[PDB]
């Protein structure tokens, strides 16, 4: 389930 | 803006720390205190974030003291994070021999908590082996917690003969 | 992995 969280999470202003 | 920097340094948010440190006007916010007196160098070193502590050392940070006398290297050895430890030891060699309010070094904590690679990393460098307030070495403090791997890698090391010499003949517990 | 989640999470309207 935690791997599913990381797969579906939204990342803005933390990229690169 | 202090507490967002404390949060972003405590949880490894590198981009938030870059955006907060875009203004280099006031460096008192960089080396600011805390309720427990930990500057964000201590927060970045406690949870083991090597890139955040590298950015704070690149922007310029001072190895200040905790209210318990600890340093960032004391927290990195308490956690056993070898990456932040290697980043700290590549900047200033004068941070290794540092005492807290109890007289412990970082090698004392790294041997107490049983982190073998941290002990080997401080041991490959010059660790300045010293006794405690209770005249205990780091080897004594490792043996009182039955940490097999750290005393085994002290035995396999090259500085075993230097570690074997030092102990107090008067303490009943630290024989 | 959970420390990676906290490192990459987006926080709006919960700051400070």
């Amino acid at each position: 389930l935690i791997k599913l969280i990381i797969q579906k999470m939204e990342i803005i202003s933390e990229t690169e | 803006k202090k507490s967002p920097l404390h949060f972003a340094a405590s949880y490894g948010r590198i981009n938030t720390c870059q955006r907060l440190l875009q203004d280099i006007s006031d460096t008192r916010l960089l080396n600011e205190g805390d309720l427990h007196g930990m500057t964000p160098l201590h927060l970045a070193a406690k949870n083991g974030h090597d890139k955040v502590v590298q950015l704070l050392l690149k922007k310029g940070a001072l190895f200040l003291s905790d209210h318990n006398g600890w340093t960032a290297l004391h927290h990195a050895s308490m956690g056993g994070y070898t990456q932040t430890m290697k980043v700290i030891l590549d900047t200033n060699l004068k941070c290794t021999d540092r005492l807290d309010e109890d007289g412990n070094t970082a090698l004392h904590f790294a041997a107490r908590e049983g982190h073998a690679k941290a002990v080997a990393l401080l041991l490959s460098h010059n660790a300045d082996i010293v006794l405690n307030k209770q005249q205990a070495s780091f080897l004594h403090l490792a043996l009182h917690n039955k940490r097999k791997e750290v005393v085994l890698t002290i035995i396999r090391s090259k500085r075993w003969d230097e570690c074997l010499k030092i102990f107090s003949h008067n303490s009943p517990g630290n024989k």
